[PDB]
Order: structure tokens, then C-alpha cells, then sequence
């Protein structure tokens, strides 16, 4: 059959893999998105709505939505839950004070029936901080090992150096662009 | 460690100049030139030469001299192997290492040397990782680059580098799933004037050309493991399992690869395949003499001997030499007094031999001995060591690759006294 | 050496093989044209922050390699920043950069000893050898440091 | 290429 | 004649108009260049060497070099003077303290024989500052009216808002892309 458009797209990478990025205030989500799209650090003010940029990597056209973490908009994430494939969840490497709220909201988001089919990737941003938690202790506080029937993984990362951002994209590429 | 590398031909010209730490004056190569001059042959160059303010460690291989420079204390084995490895990699990327091969591809070889050695320290040494950091100079790749602006330099660190098996790139696929193994054996031997066995041994090595896809776990085992001793093992093998199970379970990397090497214990007599009848006359101050050599198979295990060549370095007394070969080719260079006979193949119906008269120097006394006899030979489909494989299992993949093995015995340092 | 100013202008080109070649040229001739060689250091600074860690490793190699005595402080900062890059390949290149700095500036020995002491605790298999190489190169007599890591 | 190799 | 390559280029804009950007420390040159190339504000440290980005605007492929203003590299600008067409000179809107040094260096740069053929455009960045000087007083301190035989112009601008950056590009387009 005349499917040459799809073959032409696959000659360069048609994978889209829509991703919704959610998290708490000052976690660094927005900086992560904009450094992935551009590379540098950009002066930014608190985001109160949502942003969007399209990034291409390993022939995959990842699209990440940056919905804000402010409580004034927090329940609004429900409207973006449909039709997503990836869920980025940034955790501040030294937010021991608001870590429990982060885990509660993360579990709530995992409780959405629409998000049941997604893959969860936890970015432990702010890795540079000295008093930053390691990956193991962050996982221990989050209980991501207690999860079941959910493909998951965690990855330490430092945005100001971009440490591991490509690596998180690689992990998603392996799982989001899985066998099917 | 290593400051810079000079690539110098046997001519005495300096072709490829490199530097890693500081600009080393080219005058330092004058000491190498003088040391080469004092010696009696290019082959006689020392590997460690001392200069007032530098040390030179040299390799000789393939008519090219590789002299490096060192200013601190470094273990000689380290430098000598790094240089032999740059030579090996040159062979891998260009068939061989020649001044033509270098000068024709200056940019790629300079990029390669830059990638491999960093501030005199090892950075990239494994073959497969180097294959992906910089691509081989394939002509189709070159025209593709010219067409699309594509580059010979990669932009992503290959995943194998950060993998628990740094010796092979991950995610390699081939439609033609297959793998070849090569067990090559060399017969080191010294044979006296009486034809007795002076000292002989078998040097055996396993080569493996692997074209498997995915992440296979190949297993190599042998019918007669007890014949294997002092066995070598590449990092790719799991030494613990070999010590326990006596099994070669491993993950081979891509491309050409030398798997393991071994020797045969002196407990079992080495089966010498070829014997020789030999006779040369040297009358004192005579202008002429006679030469008689007859090559014979002693223990061929019922297999043909082929690819036979006999080289003799005649003494200074010899001027010319009048012989007729029973087969092959007779060649004699009077300048170097080198007697080379291409023997080729041995037919049981008639044993090849070489005989005739030698045109000596009149007034020159007879040499105190006859120069020894070196002979090359190859046997196909026969391993004199009697080593045999047991099985070749695979785990981790689902395909069934083409599986095969060879057993080729090539003559080792086989020299016959006379 | 007469062509240094013409080459140095391209030190920020986006064409990668051109990058590698200009890196070669700067490494070759930096020690003669001190003032001219200063120009590439900002491009190196920016490259040190790239999300691609391999580019970071290349930038670290070149930034260490430049033997212009003025750039001592920025190089010192560069090794300290690379010290915990959380990218192990960058870590190995950092160990080599430590040896480079000690070769260039003897007076930083105490700081280099501190950063190397930081490095030895690494569990990564592909950094330990280079770190040990750095130890031998800079402070052979610090038998005290390795005691815990034996 | 496969020629010359004993089956294993 | 077969000049179809040039016609194809002109169908989309072949004008290049190389521009060298010079100025004093903290004038905002680097932020100007990067906002023109990207649009946002990017966290930056002092630049000690030089940068380059290519920006397309009104079918003109402007290329601006950001040579640093630090005194440790100040005389090095000579090497970039050749083959330039435009000279961007940023003045801090409230650098009354270092304004005289700025004018002295600007006059020195105008004294280069290679730069004799260029067009000079003075960007008065930091327009937002309250205690910022207006265009008129900046010109009065700079004496750009005292210049002769030199096409010139000044333009107030605020980088954090990007005020007038497109306008400066428009001015260069009119003059750099003049009748010839
Ligand atoms: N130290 C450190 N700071 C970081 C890191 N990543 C981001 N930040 C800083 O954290 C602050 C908040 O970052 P944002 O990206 O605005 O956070 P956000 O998740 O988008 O916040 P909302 O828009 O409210 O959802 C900024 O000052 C960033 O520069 C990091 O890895 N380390
Ligand atoms: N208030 C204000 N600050 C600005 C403006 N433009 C730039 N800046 C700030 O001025 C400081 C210096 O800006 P840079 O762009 O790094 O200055 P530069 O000219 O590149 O300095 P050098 O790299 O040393 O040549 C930064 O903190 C900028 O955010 C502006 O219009 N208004
Ligand atoms: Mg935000
Ligand atoms: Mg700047």
C-alpha cells in the first residue's frame, strides 16, 4: 500500500512520546525543560500556567508540557492527564521539608486511571547541593519500590550542569520507545 | 608518561610528528640515528636508548620505527605495549602500517593518535570503542560525508563504554547471524645436524571472528582440556568459571578478535611434521662446492604439507650458486647471500629437493659451519596439538547462528641445524 | 604559528569535525601565542556546561591542555567543578585534568591533593585507575590517603 | 565465506 | 550565465553583514546577543573570550561576534577588526563613572583604519534603570555628533524587555543593507 509518508517519517524518526512534567514549586522542572530545548540557563520567574517546547533526540520528537507546581493551579493537572505517555516528576534533592507532600501528590497522580498506562521517571534535580540527598535515600522516602504493576526508575540529575538530562531522555527512549 | 611520538622510516626521514605535552626538539632523533648507525642491522636497535635529557623507547615492526619520548620514570612494558597497540590499530584501520598508509591518510591518523593518548595517559584503547568514536575511512562513508556534511567523528559516547562489558558496543544487529573460530598452532622446534629433536614446542592461539547480533553469551569447551596448560585469557572471559568448570563462557566483542592462546606441555612429544636430507661441501680455498637439500615429511598425520619455503643465509664465501629445483622456485640474491627456495607442496610420489653446485670465493677459507635451515609450512584441517572443541552453546539470544571452526597448523620458529 | 589568529576565530563553530581539528591546532600552538590563545577559553567555559557529557569531556581535555599561565584560576575552578560531575567519563577526564594542572602549576598541590582525596572514594570502576595514576603523579608520598581505600 | 569451516 | 545559486539564495536572503560587538564590562552585550539568538534571559557568568551566533531577520543572516570587554583581553579586538561591516557599541545607561573610558575606547576603535568603512550603532542598554541617562545626554557625553565622515546613529534599548533590539536590527538593515 501507499504508506510512503510514514516510511519517510521513519527515515528520520516519527516517535512522538508525549510527556507531561509535574512537580512541586522550585523543583527545577521549568529550567530542565528550557535547558533541554536550548542548552543554557535562562533567567525565569515563577511559572503560573504551562509552557511547551518540542525537542528532538535520537530521532524521537519528545514533547514535554511544563504545568506549574503552584497550589493555586495544582488540581488543574487533571486536564492534561489524558493521552500522555510519560510522566516526569522532579524532586528537589534537598526538599526534606516538603518531601512528604511530594510523595503524597505523586501517589495521587499515580492514582489517576488515565495515567495508569504511563511510565514514571523521577528526576532528582539540584544534585549539586552539598546537603543534597542521594538517589537511595530519595527512593526510600518516596517508596517507589513499594509501587507495583508500574514500570519505574529514578535518575540523579543536576540541571545547572545538565547532568544526566540526556540520560533521562535515553531511559525514556528505551521504555517509551519500547517494543511497541 | 608519554610526551610525543616520532614515526621514522628505515630510510632516516621523519614523517609523522606528534606532540602531547611540550614541543620536543626534532634534534632528539639524531641520537636514534647514531644508535642505528652503530648497530649492524635495523633489527639490532635497542628498545631503551638514553640521551642527555630524554629517554627513547622504540618498537620495530613492518619496516617502520616508532620512537617515543619520556621524561619521567615509566614502566617499560607500559610504553612498549601502548606503541605496539597503536601499530595494531593502524593495521586494523588500514590493513597494515606503512609510510604510504600513514602519509596517504594524515588527518585520520592524527585524529586517532589524539583520541588514544591524552597527556601521555591511556584514554581509549579497546578496538570497538575506538571504532565508534572515529569511523574507519570507508570510501562510501567519505562520499556520504561529502554529500550530506556527515562527520567521521561521533557525537555520543558509545553505551558500551559505560556498560559493565566495556569491550563491546551495545545494540548491534546483523541479518546474517554467524560466528567463526580459528585455532592456529605453531611448531617451535630446533633440529640438529643429526636430525634429532633439540627442543620443540607447540604455540596455540584461538582467534574468533564474531558477527553475532544482540548480547550473546557464547560457550567454548573442549574434548581434551587436560592438554591445555598455561592458557591465556582475554578480559572477555570469566576466569573464575574456567578455573571451576573448565569452560570458556564469555561475551565476545564485535569484529576480528584473538580469543585465547596456549602452549602444549613438554610431557607429550611434539609431532614434527617435516624432515630434511641435507648436504653442503666447503673445500678450503676452493672456488666451487656442492649443495644438496631434500625436504621430507616425517609425521604428517596423513595430511598434505603445503606452502613450503626454505631460506638460508649463506656465508661471505659464497659468490654465486648453481642449483636446479625439483619444484617451486629457486631464488638467490648474491648481495645479501640469502638462499631462498619456494618449495610449495610435497607429493608422496616424489619428494621435492634442491641440489647443485655453489660458486664460492676463490682463496676464501671454508666457513666453520653450515648456516642452519629454516623452513615454513602449513597444514590445513589438522591441529598437531590434538586439541578439539566440545560444543558451542549460546545464551541470551534466540537465533541459531551459523557455527563453524577451523584447525590450521602453521609452522612455528622451525630451524634445522647443519 | 603565523596562522593562529585566523584559526582561533572558528573555535566556536557548530560543525563538529571542524571543532576537533581546531582543538588539535590550539593544543599544538597554544604555548607560543599566549595572548592570542586566551580567546578560546570562553567557548570552553560554555562547553563545560553542555547537557551532552561527551562534549563536556572534550572541553575538559582541551581546557586543561592549554598552557597559558594566565588561565590558571579558571582551570582550577574547572577541575573543582568537574570533581562531582556525576558523569563518570567526565570524572576520568577530570583525573587526567588534575595531572595536567599539577604539571602546569606546582603551587596548587594542596588543593590538588584535596580533590584527589575526594576522587579516591569513588565506587565507579572506570575512574579508579586514572585517579591512582593522578595520585602517583602528584603526591607519591601520601601513603596516608589510600589507607581506607585498600 | 562459510566454506572451509568444519561444522560445530 | 548560470548564476542560479545566487538567485536561489536571494529568493530567501543572502545578505550576511558581519558585525563585531564591542563594549565595556557589564554593558549587557552578551545578553543582547543571546536574547537576539534565543529570546529569553539566560544565566551567564563574565565572558573572558568570545562567542558567536547566527541570527536571521528580514532575510538578512546577521552574524554578531561577542568579544569580551574585560581589560585583560581588551587590546585583542584588533584581530577581529578586519572584514567587518557593523560595529555594535553598547553603553550602560547608568555608567556615568566609566562613561569617559567608554568614549575613549570608542574613539580609539573608530581610529582603526580597517574599521574606517564600518557603520557604528550605539545601543544604550539598561534603559529600565530609573537613574538611567536618556539618549540625548548619552550622546552629549559621547560626542557622536562631533564625529565626521562616519555614518552613525544611537538607539535606546532595554535588554531584559528586549526593547528596540529589533529596531537596531532594522537600522542596520537599512544601512548595512544599503543601496550597495
Ligand atoms: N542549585 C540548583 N538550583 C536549581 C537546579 N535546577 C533548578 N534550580 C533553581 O531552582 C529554582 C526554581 O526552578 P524552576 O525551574 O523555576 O522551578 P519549577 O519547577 O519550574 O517551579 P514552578 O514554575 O513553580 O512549577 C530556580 O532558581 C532555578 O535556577 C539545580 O539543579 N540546582
Ligand atoms: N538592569 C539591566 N541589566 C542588564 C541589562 N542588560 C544586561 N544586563 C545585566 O548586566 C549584567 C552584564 O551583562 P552581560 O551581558 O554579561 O555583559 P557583557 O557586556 O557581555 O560583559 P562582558 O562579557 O564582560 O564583556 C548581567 O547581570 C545582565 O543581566 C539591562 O538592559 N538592564
Ligand atoms: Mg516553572
Ligand atoms: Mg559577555
Amino acid at each position: 500500500g501507499n504508506i510512503f509518508a510514514n516510511l519517510f517519517k521513519g527515515l528520520f524518526g516519527k516517535k512522538e512520546m508525549r510527556i507531561l512534567m509535574v512537580g512541586l514549586d522550585a523543583a527545577g522542572k521549568t529550567t530542565i525543560l528550557y535547558k533541554l530545548k536550548l542548552g543554557e540557563i535562562v533567567t525565569t520567574i515563577p511559572t503560573i500556567g504551562f509552557n511547551v517546547e518540542t525537542v528532538e533526540y535520537k530521532n524521537i520528537s519528545f514533547t514535554v508540557w511544563d504545568v506549574g507546581g503552584l497550589d493555586k493551579i495544582r488540581p488543574l493537572w487533571r486536564h492534561y492527564f489524558q493521552n500522555t505517555q510519560g510522566l516526569i516528576f522532579v524532586v528537589d534533592s534537598n526538599d526534606r521539608e516538603r518531601v512528604n507532600e511530594a510523595r503524597e501528590e505523586l501517589m495521587r497522580m499515580l492514582a489517576e486511571d488515565e495515567l495508569r498506562d504511563a511510565v514514571l521517571l523521577v528526576f532528582a534535580n539540584k544534585q549539586d547541593l552539598p546537603n543534597a540527598m542521594n538517589a537511595a535515600e530519595i527512593t526510600d522516602k518516596l517508596g517507589l519500590h513499594s509501587l507495583r504493576h508500574r514500570n519505574w526508575y529514578i535518575q540523579a540529575t543536576c540541571a545547572t550542569s545538565g547532568d544526566g538530562l540526556y540520560e533521562g531522555l535515553d531511559w525514556l527512549s528505551n521504555q517509551l520507545r519500547n517494543q511497541k | 608518561m608519554i610526551h610525543s611520538l616520532f614515526l621514522i622510516n628505515c630510510s632516516g626521514d621523519i614523517f609523522l610528528e606528534k606532540h602531547w605535552k611540550s614541543v620536543v626538539s626534532q634534534s632528539v632523533c639524531d641520537y636514534f640515528f647514531e644508535a642505528q648507525e652503530k648497530a649492524a642491522d635495523v633489527e639490532n636497535v635497542p628498545p631503551v636508548i638514553s640521551t642527555p635529557h630524554h629517554y627513547l623507547i622504540s618498537i620495530y615492526r613492518d619496516k617502520l620505527f616508532f620512537v617515543s619520548v619520556i621524561q619521567t620514570e615509566v614502566p617499560p612494558l607500559f610504553v612498549i605495549e601502548f606503541l605496539h597497540r597503536v601499530a595494531d590499530t593502524f593495521q586494523d584501520y588500514f590493513g597494515e602500517c606503512s609510510e604510504a598508509a600513514i602519509k596517504d591518510n594524515v588527518v585520520i591518523v592524527y585524529e586517532l593518535l589524539e583520541e588514544m593518548l591524552d597527556n601521555g595517559f591511556p584514554l581509549a584503547t579497546e578496538s570497538n570503542i575506538l571504532k565508534e568514536l572515529i569511523k574507519p575511512p570507508t570510501i562510501l562513508r567519505s562520499v556520504v560525508n561529502s554529500i550530506t556534511g556527515s562527520s567521521n567523528v561521533g557525537d555520543t559516547l558509545p553505551t558500551g563504554q559505560l556498560s559493565n562489558i566495556p569491550w563491546r558496543r551495545a545494540g548491534v544487529k546483523y541479518t546474517n547471524n554467524e560466528a567463526y573460530f580459528d585455532v592456529v598452532e605453531e611448531i617451535d622446534a630446533i633440529i640438529d645436524k643429526s636430525g634429532s629433536t633439540v627442543f620443540a614446542e607447540i604455540q596455540g592461539v584461538i582467534d574468533a571472528c564474531i558477527k553475532l547480533s544482540g548480547m550473546p553469551d557464547l560457550s567454548l569447551s573442549f574434548m581434551n582440556p587436560r592438554l591445555l596448560d598455561d592458557v591465556s585469557f582475554h578480559p572477555c572471559i570469566r576466569f573464575k568459571r574456567w578455573e571451576s568448570e573448565r569452560v570458556l563462557s564469555f561475551i565476545p566483542p564485535d569484529g576480528n578478535f584473538r580469543l585465547i592462546s596456549y602452549r602444549v606441555s613438554s610431557q607429550n612429544l611434539v609431532a614434527i611434521p617435516v624432515y630434511v636430507k641435507h648436504s653442503i661441501s666447503f673445500k678450503e680455498n676452493s672456488s666451487c662446492g656442492r649443495f644438496d637439500i631434500t625436504i621430507g615429511p616425517k609425521q604428517n598425520m596423513g595430511k598434505t604439507i603445503e606452502g613450503i619455503t626454505v631460506t638460508v643465509h649463506m656465508p661471505k664465501v659464497v659468490l654465486n650458486m648453481n642449483l636446479t629445483p625439483t619444484q617451486g622456485s629457486y631464488t638467490f640474491d648474491p648481495v645479501t647471500k640469502v638462499l631462498t627456495w619456494d618449495v610449495g607442496k610435497i607429493t608422496p610420489q616424489k619428494l621435492p629437493s634442491l641440489k647443485g653446485l655453489v660458486n664460492l670465493q676463490s682463496g676464501a677459507p671454508k666457513p666453520e659451519e653450515n648456516p642452519s635451515l629454516n623452513i615454513q609450512f602449513k597444514i590445513q584441517q589438522l591441529a598437531i596439538s590434538g586439541l578439539k572443541v566440545n560444543r558451542l552453546d549460546m545464551y541470551g539470544e534466540k537465533y541459531k547462528p551459523f557455527k563453524g571452526v577451523k584447525y590450521v597448523t602453521k609452522a612455528g620458529k622451525f630451524q634445522v641445524r647443519t | 604559528s603565523e596562522l593562529f589568529p585566523a584559526v582561533v576565530k572558528n573555535v566556536a563553530s557548530k560543525n563538529i569535525e571542524i571543532k576537533k581539528l581546531v582543538y588539535v591546532y590550539l593544543v599544538r600552538y597554544a604555548e607560543e601565542q599566549q595572548d592570542l590563545a586566551l580567546l578560546s577559553i570562553s567557548t570552553f567555559q560554555r562547553a563545560l556546561k553542555d547537557p551532552n557529557q561527551l562534549i563536556r569531556a572534550s572541553a575538559l581535555r582541551v581546557l586543561s591542555s592549554i598552557r597559558v599561565p594566565i588561565i590558571v584560576p579558571i582551570m582550577m575552578l574547572a577541575i573543582k567543578e568537574a570533581s562531582a560531575d556525576l558523569s563518570p567519563y567526565v570524572r576520568k577526564n577530570a583525573a587526567h585534568a588534575i595531572q595536567k594542572l599539577y604539571s602546569l602549576d606546582p603551587e596548587q598541590k594542596e588543593m590538588l591533593i584535596e580533590v584527589i582525596e575526594k576522587l579516591l572514594k569513588d565506587k565507579s570502576t572506570l575512574v579508579a585507575g586514572s585517579v591512582v595514576m593522578a595520585f602517583e603523579e602528584v603526591c607519591p608520598d601520601r601513603i596516608d590517603l589510600i589507607h581506607k581505600n585498600y | 565465506s562459510h566454506a572451509g569451516y568444519q561444522t560445530i
